[PDB]
């Protein structure tokens, strides 16, 4: 099918004003492409806040507005609050199926940026003895929660065997995850040095074995 | 308006599942059931729409022989037969309605069901071996199913740690746990409890 495409992440401070974006892979989003908008906040709590590109439901505050904004649909919040803090998915109709973007996750802006600690593990001795290892890279204290994890043998990019969490909240509202390489004992033997890259805010923090 | 969905489901690969979503309130008017899933590590995907009154459905061409939806007008319930499932089928499914005398154009998703979760797995029941990490750490290996408790010599060291989410490596799960010296593992459904200490190398 057609393919809808938002931003992966964004960030808004209270009171600022932010647009989020909701774009077709087939052309312009027309009228008949019905946008609607779902909000998803913690522990599946979703609202859906248009339909019709621009018609808010009952219950929606008025901060929200839906509209076309050249080729694409979009979702304005005028005066952001900290409970507008979620994850938002437009929908596109197109005429006898509905397909969903890949959501957009909204940061309110509560604490100044932090970017991640990283700590990165080899396998242990015991580990070994299975003939397995585990290459573990601990990622915390990021804010906002969202980063990309990239992996290294030798300098060279890895591309298998790569186990990534979800970023998860901390106590003090900053975010954690975790990466896992998966190896044999043979195959981490055979080489010099192993590296985890996570790529936060436009910055790699990197460590390597 | 309510919607009621049917239990927590657990299957193994090539089996099939039946889901359900009873709507409450407003059922003398037709209305729209839309159908969605959400894995744990993506967002939202349209399955299907039908209507309970008249039977009518729309259909995502992805699900077509994977998702069968049908419906019963009286007893305002909608089902979704899942068939031939696969670890991509495990996820939380939705059902959903519109707004009661609302438009067309109206926002379609206004009501939501608690969601219906589906697990597919081959894997037996496996205790998870446990190895050190050396900030410090503890690695928890090759369990099933969810869940494993963690804490660091026996819940007196608490500040400092990070515990994070499992993962699924190789059809089992995976877990791992640090500190700025002796972590407890208990994984229940094993019925297990190892602890393991940091010596140094
Ligand atoms: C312009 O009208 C519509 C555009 C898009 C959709 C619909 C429209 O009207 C309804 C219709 O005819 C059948 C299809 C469908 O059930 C569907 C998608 N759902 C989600 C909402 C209601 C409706």
């Amino acid at each position: 099918q057609a393919v809808v495409t938002q931003e992966s992440a964004l960030t808004t401070s209270p009171g600022e004003t932010v647009t989020l974006t909701c774009r077709s892979s087939t052309g312009a989003v027309t009228s008949s492409n019905y946008a609607n908008w779902v909000q998803e906040k913690p522990d599946h709590l979703f609202t859906g806040l248009i339909g019709g590109t621009n018609n808010r439901a009952p219950g929606v505050p008025a901060r929200f507005s839906g509209s076309l904004i050249g080729d694409k649909a979009a979702l304005t919040i005028t005066g952001a609050q900290t409970e507008d803090e979620a994850i938002y998915f437009c929908a596109l109709w197109y005429s006898n199926h509905l397909v969903f973007g890949g959501g957009t996750k909204l940061t309110v802006l509560g604490q100044p940026k932090s970017s991640p600690s990283v700590t990165l593990f080899p396998p242990s001795s015991e580990e070994l003895e299975t003939n397995k290892a585990t290459l573990v890279c601990t990622i915390t204290d990021f804010y906002p929660g969202v980063v990309t994890v990239d992996w290294k043998v030798d300098g060279t990019p890895v591309t298998q065997g790569m186990e990534t969490t979800q970023p998860s909240k901390q106590s003090n509202n900053k975010y954690m995850a975790s990466s896992y390489l998966t190896l044999t004992a043979r195959a981490w033997e055979r080489h010099s040095s192993y590296s985890c890259q996570v790529t936060h805010e436009g910055h790699t923090v990197e460590k390597s074995l | 308006v309510q919607l009621q969905q049917s239990g927590a489901e657990l299957a193994r690969p090539g089996a099939s599942v039946k889901l359900s979503c009873k709507a409450s309130g407003y059922t003398s008017t037709d209305y729209y059931i839309n159908w969605v899933k959400q894995r744990t590590g993506q967002g939202l995907e349209w399955i299907g729409e039908i209507y309970p009154g008249s039977g009518n459905t729309y259909y995502n061409e992805k699900f077509k022989g994977k998702a069968t939806l049908t419906a019963d007008k009286s007893s305002s319930t909608a089902y979704m037969q899942l068939s031939s499932l696969t670890s991509e089928d495990s996820a939380v499914y939705f059902c959903t309605r519109g707004g009661v005398y609302y438009g067309y154009d109206d926002a379609w998703f206004v009501y939501w069901g608690q969601g219906t979760l589906v697990t597919v797995s081959a894997a037996k029941t496996t205790a998870p071996s446990v190895y050190p990490l050396a900030t410090l750490g503890c690695l928890v290996k090759g369990y099933f199913p969810e869940p494993v408790t963690l804490t660091w010599n026996s819940g007196s060291l608490s500040s400092g740690v990070h515990t994070f989410p499992a993962v699924l490596q190789s059809d089992l799960y995976t877990l791992s746990s640090s500190v700025t010296i002796t972590c407890n593992v208990a994984h229940p459904a094993s019925s297990t409890k190892v602890d393991k200490k940091i010596e140094p190398r």
